[PDB]
């Protein structure tokens, strides 16, 4: 048994193929480090946040809600983010997902127990998954889609901290 | 180190003589760099 | 039967590189007159207390809490600048974990008095990381190494911060050689006193 | 023999309790491993920890952002202390006791935020190397390899 | 190829002066006696090995970079952001100021804390059986018998030179103050 | 103050105590040519006492007519570090190398030959209770209250009357 990922490398013995995205990727261990269903969760919780971040980054550098451009003008990225912390907006986002998130400190809480797959909150409101093989085309399409937007997230806001620009207009010039 | 030196080093009046030369030199060490202690400074 | 830390002399009883980090260094035979249960424990706890330490030191340089009386770059500064109120609560608090995490056993006659204690082994494992017992053996030696490597490193930053009154890293980036006039060592009965 | 910090009561003629207990081996996310009560770590274990400490974190969020928010003439806020609110009827005591006397973060000037930091009291993020690089510099700056360099040309 | 007894092998001495220690085991790729200091006695011997191998990789990779950058070619536009020199320690002085350096630094360190440093790590527990060296990189084909018979030895002796000429390279250039070619 | 007693940071007698010492190490001074060690040594004498002064002056200390400084100890928190403070430390103290002396006392009657334990200490155990002492408050009360500290009226040897 060897790494199909990393050939040279051992399979990393707490990864298996009913995994969703699995590409047998663990090469410093950390499988075996933490426990499994943890970093599942994590993984797909930071795939999601992510995949909103890299969302919000492209469609607030095309448009932008009314009003909001006289709160907060030239500002973007990380830029809006103290300005809209004077005002009530951040406060009130932080709010609203710390709520979701102690349902989903009980629910990662069940998961550990046993009683819950990693990133199951069952919602799913639009009927998508009720094939058996497009769930599965989904799992893997979901963890690889919300992998790239982490790169994504990071790349862009590490943009924006070199030039000032964000994801589009750093398109548009250079 | 023999043990019967050892056994010699732990007779009463070594360890006395030690003990005692010891915490004298501490209490003088103490009094060496913080002198003239009439009060807990507080 | 010879020691491998050092070849010329005897390996010490009481070690047998059953423990984590045993090479066989004890050429003062500490071991033979004092249990090795009690020195691994007082190794273990040195360790942990050194590895935050030096950690301290660098963070304490870097990144700092708000505040004027947190911005102290060097970290004997810091001792003396941090609110005394504060301090004296951590020494308290300190105090009641030594007390509660040993659970009551904490003289050299009664510790361990229970067959199931362990040198080092409080319990503490929050998130469950030393769950794996594969695992187990190099935890413990990456422990013991870190928990050696940190007090030789603090030891070194706290008299480098004492003979180059600078932060550690700040020392590195504006180092100044020794002029060896001043920080002169000994000398106190030489000169006959004063 | 006593062999010198061995730690057992009944080498050094002291009196022990003869009751050690079995020490078992499940954990608890703020708590240790040790014995407990039976049922204690049903009810007290990781869930309940979990689920406290995140309930804690979060109604620290209305804690940490508490005054009396009044509007003006257009729809701007100002912010006051709950102390302005005076109860009707405790004779004597005309202001009372609130939520801000057991979280008096305005005393000691912490603006407390529901990240637990605000735009006053920020941490203090720093760069140590100032500037410059390891090696081959110019100016007010000289780094311990280059005193290795300075040293070995000389 | 292995070529046993006539070269590398087992019971071949380059310098007869030293006589072929027992020590040395006549089983890893380009050995050929050679260890006057006793040194296999004690070190673990996959591990010295894989760092012969390493340190030849670099050698022939620094070997061509010397080469390249002292016969004045270079890539599109390097030169105008570097310097127009061809002293390897000014271009390396110069390459670290504008950052390039430390990418190659970055991204060398990022495949030793991830790959380097787990394939070392089971190579010498006992766990993968990983021959010393090996990071299955053969794309252009060249496997088989060749690789593990001639081509073993070739990687091992040629890098071997190359530490030597990389050596000889960097010192003569800094006492001459000039470069090769 | 207390008891009409002057702090001794205003009193004009602490403040001539403080001169005549310093007169009095100047005129040995006056014998000496500059670079010489007695001269240094009574300079040093001199800072040292002028530091003393300073610092009794800034203490909170009481001095009395003579412009010596006076303790108060009859409790109040005011001057607690003169008696109350000082007195906590040796009690702490005492009481460790009492409970430590104790406690190797009761493990040398467990020996083979009780009495050589006493002329021939063994210093790892003995070095074993000098440790045990930080806790000597909690592990003495202990010790009382599982009535293995008092030994009853009737194991006691006493004289026929
Ligand atoms: C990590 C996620 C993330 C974060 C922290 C932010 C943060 C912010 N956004 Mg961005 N944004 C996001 C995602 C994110 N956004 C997404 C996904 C979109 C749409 C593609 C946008 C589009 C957007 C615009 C157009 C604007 C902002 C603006 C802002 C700022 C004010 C908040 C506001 O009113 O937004 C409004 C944003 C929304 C209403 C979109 C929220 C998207 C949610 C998460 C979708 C969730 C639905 C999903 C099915 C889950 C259902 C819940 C269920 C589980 C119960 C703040 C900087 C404003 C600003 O300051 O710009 C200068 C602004 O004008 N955001
Ligand atoms: C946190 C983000 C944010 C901020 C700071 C504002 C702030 C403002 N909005 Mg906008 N708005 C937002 C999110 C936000 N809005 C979102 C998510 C929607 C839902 C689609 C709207 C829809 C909206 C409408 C429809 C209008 C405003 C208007 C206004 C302004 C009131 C005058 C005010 C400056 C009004 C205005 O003056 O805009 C021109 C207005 O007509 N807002
Ligand atoms: C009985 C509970 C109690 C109470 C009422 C206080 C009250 C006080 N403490 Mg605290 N303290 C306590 C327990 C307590 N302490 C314990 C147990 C410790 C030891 C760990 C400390 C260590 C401590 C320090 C070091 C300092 C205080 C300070 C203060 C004062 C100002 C607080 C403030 O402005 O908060 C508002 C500010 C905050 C909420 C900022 C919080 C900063 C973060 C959370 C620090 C990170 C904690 C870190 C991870 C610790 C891990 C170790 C721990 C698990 C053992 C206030 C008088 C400060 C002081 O005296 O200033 C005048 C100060 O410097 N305390
Ligand atoms: C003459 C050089 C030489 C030789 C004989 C080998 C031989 C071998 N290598 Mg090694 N290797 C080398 C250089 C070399 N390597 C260098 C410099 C690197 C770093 C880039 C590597 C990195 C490397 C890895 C990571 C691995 C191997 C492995 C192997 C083995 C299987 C691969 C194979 O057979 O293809 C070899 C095919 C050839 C040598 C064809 C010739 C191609 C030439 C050398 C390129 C020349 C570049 C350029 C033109 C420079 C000249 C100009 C300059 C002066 C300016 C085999 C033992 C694998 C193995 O089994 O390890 C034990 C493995 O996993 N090699
Ligand atoms: C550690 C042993 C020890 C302990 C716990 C006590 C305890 C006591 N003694 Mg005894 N005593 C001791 C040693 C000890 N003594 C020795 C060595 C001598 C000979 C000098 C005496 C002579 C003595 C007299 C004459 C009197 C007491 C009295 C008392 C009582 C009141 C406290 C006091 O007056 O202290 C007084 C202490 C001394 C006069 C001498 C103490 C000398 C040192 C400081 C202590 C011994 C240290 C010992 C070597 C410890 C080694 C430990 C090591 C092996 C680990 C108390 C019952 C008094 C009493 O009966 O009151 C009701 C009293 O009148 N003691
Ligand atoms: C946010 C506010 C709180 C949110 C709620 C907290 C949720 C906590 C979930 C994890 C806890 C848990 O029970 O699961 C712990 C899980 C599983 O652990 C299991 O928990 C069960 C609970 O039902 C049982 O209790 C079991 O005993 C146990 O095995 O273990 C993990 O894999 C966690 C991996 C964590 C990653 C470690 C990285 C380092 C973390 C930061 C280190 C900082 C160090 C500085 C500190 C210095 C001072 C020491
Ligand atoms: C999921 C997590 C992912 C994390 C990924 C990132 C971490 C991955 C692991 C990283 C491990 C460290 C790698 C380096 C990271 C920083 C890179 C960097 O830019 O560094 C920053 C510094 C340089 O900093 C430079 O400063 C210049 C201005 O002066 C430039 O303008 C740039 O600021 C910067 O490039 O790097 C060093 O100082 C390296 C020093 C040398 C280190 C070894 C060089 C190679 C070995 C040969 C040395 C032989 C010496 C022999 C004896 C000589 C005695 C004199
Ligand atoms: C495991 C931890 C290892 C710790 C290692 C210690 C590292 C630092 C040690 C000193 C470094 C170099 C010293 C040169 C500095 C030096 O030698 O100065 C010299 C000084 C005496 O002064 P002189 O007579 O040399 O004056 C000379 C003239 O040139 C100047 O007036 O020697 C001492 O006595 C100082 C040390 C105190 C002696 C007592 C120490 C306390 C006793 C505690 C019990 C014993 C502990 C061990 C005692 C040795
Ligand atoms: C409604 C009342 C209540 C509240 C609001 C509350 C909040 C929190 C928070 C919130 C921030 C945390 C982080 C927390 C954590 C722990 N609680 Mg919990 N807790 C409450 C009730 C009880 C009882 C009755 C017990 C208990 C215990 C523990 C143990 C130790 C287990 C161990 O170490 O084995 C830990 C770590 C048991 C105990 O031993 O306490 C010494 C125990 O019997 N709790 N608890
Ligand atoms: C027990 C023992 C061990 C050990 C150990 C050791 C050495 C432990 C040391 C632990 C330490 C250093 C703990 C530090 C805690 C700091 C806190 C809580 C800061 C609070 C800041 C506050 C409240 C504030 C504020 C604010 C103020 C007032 C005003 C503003 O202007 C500024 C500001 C906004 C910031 C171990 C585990 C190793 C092993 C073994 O088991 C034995
Ligand atoms: C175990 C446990 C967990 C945990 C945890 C934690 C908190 C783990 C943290 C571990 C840490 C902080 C380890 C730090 C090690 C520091 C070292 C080795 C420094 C050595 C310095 C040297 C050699 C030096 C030097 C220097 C000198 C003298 C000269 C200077 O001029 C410069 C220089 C800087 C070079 C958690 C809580 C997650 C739960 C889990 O369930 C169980």
């Amino acid at each position: 048994a060897m790494s199909e990922s990393v050939p040279f490398l051992k399979k990393p013995e707490a990864l298996d193929s009913s995994m969703a995205g699995y590409a047998g990727f663990d090469p410093l261990g950390l499988s075996s480090i933490a426990d499994i269903k943890f970093l599942q969760e994590s993984e797909i919780k930071h795939c999601r946040i992510a995949m909103l971040a890299a969302a919000g980054s492209i469609a607030q550098d095309i448009f932008t809600f009314p009003g909001v451009s006289k709160v907060v003008g030239t500002a973007k990225m990380t830029g809006v983010h103290d300005v809209l912390v004077k005002q009530g907006a951040m406060g009130q986002i932080l709010l609203w997902t710390s709520f979701l998130e102690v349902f989903g400190t009980i629910a990662l809480l069940e998961t550990l127990d046993g009683k819950r797959a990693p990133g199951d909150f069952k919602f799913d409101p639009l009927g998508f998954s009720k094939n058996a093989e497009t769930a599965k085309r989904y799992q893997l399409s979901e963890i690889k889609n919300g992998r790239l937007a982490m790169l994504a997230t990071g790349g862009m806001v590490h943009g924006y901290f070199i030039t000032g620009k964000g994801p589009l207009e750093l398109l548009t010039n250079f | 180190m023999d043990s019967n030196f050892l056994k010699y080093l732990s007779t009463a009046p070594v360890l006395f003589t030690v003990w005692l030369s010891f915490t004298a030199s501490f209490i003088i060490e103490a009094n060496r760099f913080f002198p003239d202690m009439l009060y807990f400074p507080m | 039967a010879k020691s491998k830390a050092v070849p010329f002399l005897s390996q010490p009883e009481a070690l047998d590189g059953s423990m984590a980090g045993d090479v066989g260094f004890d050429p003062f035979g500490i071991s033979s007159v004092i249990d090795i249960k009690w020195l691994r424990e007082s190794e273990l706890k040195h360790g942990r207390i050194c590895m935050l330490a030096a950690t301290g030191c660098l963070v304490q340089e870097v990144v700092h809490l708000p505040g004027p009386a947190f911005s102290q770059k060097m970290a004997l500064n810091a001792w003396a600048a941090a609110p005394r109120g504060g301090m004296i609560s951590i020494l308290v608090a300190i105090g009641l974990i030594e007390m509660i995490s040993n659970r009551f056993a904490l003289t050299a006659t009664d510790m361990f008095a229970n067959p199931n204690r362990v040198p080092g082994d409080l319990g503490f494992d929050p998130l469950s990381l030393g769950a794996n017992p594969a695992n187990r053996a190099r935890f413990e030696l990456s422990e013991v190494i870190h928990g050696r490597a940190a007090m030789m490193g603090f030891s070194g930053m706290v008299h480098q911060m004492i003979v180059s009154k600078q932060a550690p890293i700040e020392q590195l980036m504006h180092f100044k050689a020794v002029d060896s006039s001043l920080m002169k060592l000994g000398g106190a009965a030489g000169n006959l006193g004063y | 023999d006593t062999t010198g910090f061995s730690g057992v009561p009944s080498q050094f003629a002291r009196p022990e309790s003869g009751v050690y207990p079995a020490e078992p081996t499940e954990q608890t996310f703020l708590g240790m491993r040790g014995p407990r009560a039976p049922g204690h770590r049903e009810n007290f274990g990781g869930k309940h920890t979990a689920t406290m400490l995140a309930i804690a974190a979060l109604l620290w969020q209305p804690v940490s952002e508490a005054g009396m928010y009044r509007m003006g003439a257009d729809g701007a806020l100002t912010k006051s202390s709950f102390s302005n609110m005076e109860v009707p009827g405790f004779g004597n005591m005309k202001k009372a006791p609130t939520i801000e006397s057991l979280f008096p973060f305005a005393k000691n000037g912490f603006d407390a935020s529901p990240a637990l930091f605000g735009k006053g009291s920020m941490i203090v993020v720093e760069d140590p190397r100032d500037g410059c690089g390891a090696y081959a510099n110019s100016g007010a700056c000289h780094t311990f390899l280059d005193e290795i360099g300075d040293a070995l040309k000389k | 190829l292995w070529n046993e007894g006539k070269i590398q092998g087992k019971g071949v001495s380059v310098i007869p002066l030293f006589p072929r220690p027992a020590s040395l085991d006549g089983t890893f790729p380009g050995d050929q006696g050679f260890d006057p200091f006793g040194f296999s006695s004690w070190v673990n011997m996959k591990f010295v090995a894989e760092a012969e191998i390493k340190h030849c990789r670099l050698a022939m990779l620094a070997f061509a970079g010397i080469m390249v950058e002292s016969a004045g070619i270079s890539f599109p536009g390097a030169t105008s952001v570097l310097g127009s020199s061809k002293n390897i320690f000014e271009i390396h002085d110069k390459a670290v100021a504008s950052g390039a350096m430390g990418q190659i630094l970055l991204w060398v360190s990022f495949f030793e804390v991830v790959a380097g440093v787990p394939a070392m790590n089971e190579m010498l527990n006992g766990e993968s059986s990983r021959i010393p060296g090996y990071y299955a990189f053969d794309p252009l084909g060249q496997g088989k018998g060749d690789k593990m018979g001639r081509m073993q030895l070739s990687e091992i002796q040629n890098g071997r030179l190359a530490m030597l000429a990389v050596s000889g390279i960097v010192h003569h250039t800094l006492i001459t103050g000039k470069g090769p070619l | 103050d207390v008891a009409g007693l002057t702090p001794c940071g205003e009193s004009k007698e602490f403040a001539r105590r403080l001169d005549g010492s310093v007169k009095k190490l100047q005129t040995r001074l006056s014998k000496y040519e500059a670079g010489t060690p007695p001269a240094l040594a009574l300079q040093k004498q001199i800072d040292k006492t002028k530091n003393r002064f300073d610092r009794y002056g800034k203490a909170g200390l009481l001095c009395g007519t003579d412009g010596l400084p006076h303790l108060i100890t009859d409790g109040r928190w005011t001057h607690s570090g003169e008696f109350v403070i000082p007195g906590l430390l040796f009690l702490y103290v005492a009481g460790w190398i009492g409970w430590v002396g104790r406690s190797y006392v009761l493990f040398a009657r467990t020996a083979d030959k009780p009495t050589e334990k006493e002329i021939i200490i063994d210093v790892p155990v003995a070095l074993s209770f000098v440790s045990t002492g930080f806790i000597w408050p909690f592990s003495a009360f202990k010790e009382f209250t599982s009535g293995n500290l008092i030994v009853p009226a009737d194991e006691i040897t006493v004289s026929p009357r």
